[PDB]
């Protein structure tokens, strides 16, 4: 395998996701106590916007 | 054309047709392809053959 193949060590993803059929990551979280889930969700949405 | 045909195909078709409600989505064009638009006098020149 030498005489016609290079060898290297590189980086690649052990696990890929996809939503809705484009390339995805997904995140899990929890709003803090006393929080609801509705702020904390906005509170991402912000997050992301940016 | 084309470059909005593989916009439209490749971006949001697949979505559009995966919507609530939707049936057959017709794309009014053509997703991007590799096309090899190939030469008869060339191949012959090299002794090639498709």
């Amino acid at each position: 395998f030498s005489a016609f193949s290079s060898s290297r060590w590189e980086y690649g993803s052990p696990r890929l996701e996809r939503y809705n059929g484009l390339p995805s990551m997904e995140i899990l979280g929890q709003a803090a106590p006393g929080k609801s889930t509705g702020e904390a969700m906005e509170l991402m949405e912000q997050l992301a916007s940016k | 054309q084309e470059d909005i045909s593989d916009y439209v195909a490749a971006n949001m078709k697949d979505a559009i047709s995966r919507t609530s409600g939707v049936g057959d989505v017709q794309l009014f064009g053509s997703q991007y392809a590799m096309r090899i638009w190939m030469n008869p006098n060339e191949l012959n020149k090299f002794q090639l053959t498709p």
